[PDB]
């Protein structure tokens, strides 16, 4: 546990990196409109 | 002990077993951003005559 099991005998020793990105976007859009118009007239006239 | 990413001479002992010259750094970053907006708008007009 101290020293190990095997040792190096040949090999390599270099630098590695790595890099992981996650974006995420989202768009929303709404509207309403209602529009409502009445207009109402009666005339009457009567002469005797 | 040799100058391994650091000063010029370190000294190690009998009760120390190892020191190492690999340094490995890591990070992570989480970042957020949003919006929400309302609009409500209501009218209304009546003329009676
Ligand atoms: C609305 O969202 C945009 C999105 O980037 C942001 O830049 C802006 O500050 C926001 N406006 C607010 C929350 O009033």
């Amino acid at each position: 546990d101290d020293f190990g099991t095997h040792y190096f005998t040949s090999g390599s020793l270099g630098g590695v990196y790595d890099l992981l990105y996650q974006f995420s976007s989202e768009e929303l859009k709404n509207s309403g409109l209602t529009e409502e118009e009445a207009k109402h007239c009666v005339r009457i006239e009567t002469k005797k | 002990v040799f100058s391994g990413d650091g000063k010029d001479f370190y000294r190690l002992s009998g009760n120390v077993l190892s020191y190492t010259f690999q340094v490995k750094i890591n990070n992570d970053f989480n970042y957020e951003f949003y919006n929400s907006t309302w609009s409500y708008v209501k009218h209304t007009s009546t003329e009676h005559t």
